């Protein structure tokens, strides 16, 4: 059977590359992160099916600025406001810009159907409520950020974002409490895919902490390459975030269509690689 | 008095609260169980999300009454 994955790296700085990358070889990992997601079964089950695969491991966060934010703005390495001028273009984006637009009727959308498992409809006023708590949370420096905030980063970075993480809360019983939304591959879908990079950003979440991941051979700068798979454990497709704009049109039929799509979009985006489960 | 607190999943909470206890407190005590900030919660009772500075009884809530908690998780 076969199986999707992407190849990965680190940012190349043009300048100071050496120091940058002697910063990531002395980093620390995650360590609470690394045990949580490869107990469940979320993080480096590959590295048994496929004996070319690394195990990833999550990068500590270093300094003020947010995880997230963080994780994603090492192409900004010697800047020491990177994080907060990674804010400022994520906000900027949601405010102002071209496709702002489409990002909230894809949000509006997505947030309509999850409304529906709990007999929920938003009032016009409280679809404008919700909407000004997004843009608040990415307004003010040090926040923490939601799922959307991830779909609107991969737009400021033109570059997609895959997302490694458990699929559900569980309690103090060990039982499901409520689902995580943060799994999952997040595409610049409003930027033509002409102008975005391909290479995905490949992070991981666990208990309200983003990581960058990296492999050891990376991280020790032996080899520039690491590969992430595009599926879960169970080989089925991850979950693309946000994937539909209602102003661009909408719809077994049903779900074959989503699947066909989603491939599709892949496609558009990312450099896919198939390869045979071993 | 005491009600329950439900998630998508159904895992179910019992709460002891006041009728003039406000969402907010709700939420608090939500958190003192399951560690979830208020603020990353959201309440829904009778196909109506509750609003933070009203109480309980702004919206006919009584003795084993079931409210369904979803939540707006952040990172970080």
């Amino acid at each position: 059977m076969e199986m999707p994955i992407c190849a990965f790296q680190l940012p190349d700085l043009t300048v100071y590359n050496e120091d940058f990358r002697s910063f990531i070889e002395r980093d620390l990992i995650e360590q609470s992160m690394l045990v949580a997601l490869e107990q469940a079964g979320r993080l480096n089950w590959w590295v048994s099916v496929d004996p070319t695969s690394q195990r990833l491991l999550p990068l500590a966060t270093t300094g003020d600025g947010n995880c997230l934010l963080h994780a994603a703005s090492l192409g900004m390495w010697g800047f020491h406001d990177r994080d907060l001028m990674l804010r400022k273009a994520l906000y900027a984006l949601m405010e102002k810009g071209v496709e702002k637009e489409a990002l909230k009727r894809r949000w509006r959308w997505q947030q309509t159907q999850q409304n529906k498992e709990s007999g929920l409809v938003y009032t016009e006023d409280e679809w404008q409520k919700e909407w000004n708590e997004l843009i608040k949370l990415a307004s003010q420096p040090g926040e923490s950020l939601e799922e959307f905030h991830v779909f609107v980063l991969a737009h400021v970075l033109r570059r997609p974002i895959v997302v490694v993480a458990d699929t559900m809360l569980r309690d103090s019983g060990g039982e499901a409490f409520a689902p995580i939304p943060f799994g999952g591959i997040y595409l610049p879908l409003e930027v033509p895919a002409s102008q975005c990079h391909r290479s995905p950003l490949v992070l991981a979440y666990d208990q309200a902490h983003f990581s960058a991941l990296v492999s050891m051979e990376q991280k020790e700068n032996t080899k520039e390459q690491a590969v992430i798979p595009l599926t879960d454990s169970e080989y089925k497709l991850l979950p693309l975030h946000f994937a539909v704009d209602p102003g661009k049109g909408w719809e077994l039929a049903s779900v074959i269509l989503s699947l066909e799509v989603k491939l599709h979009l892949l496609h558009s985006y990312m450099n896919v690689k198939w390869i045979p489960l071993s | 008095m005491q009600i329950f607190v439900k998630t998508l999943t159904g895992k179910t909470i019992t709460l002891e609260v006041e009728p003039s206890d406000t969402i907010e407190n709700v939420k608090a005590k939500i958190q003192d169980k399951e560690g979830i900030p208020p603020d990353q919660q959201r309440l829904i009772f009778a196909g109506k999300q509750l609003e933070d500075g009203r109480t309980l009884s702004d919206y006919n809530i009584q003795k084993e009454s079931t409210l369904h908690l979803v939540l707006r998780l952040r990172g970080x």
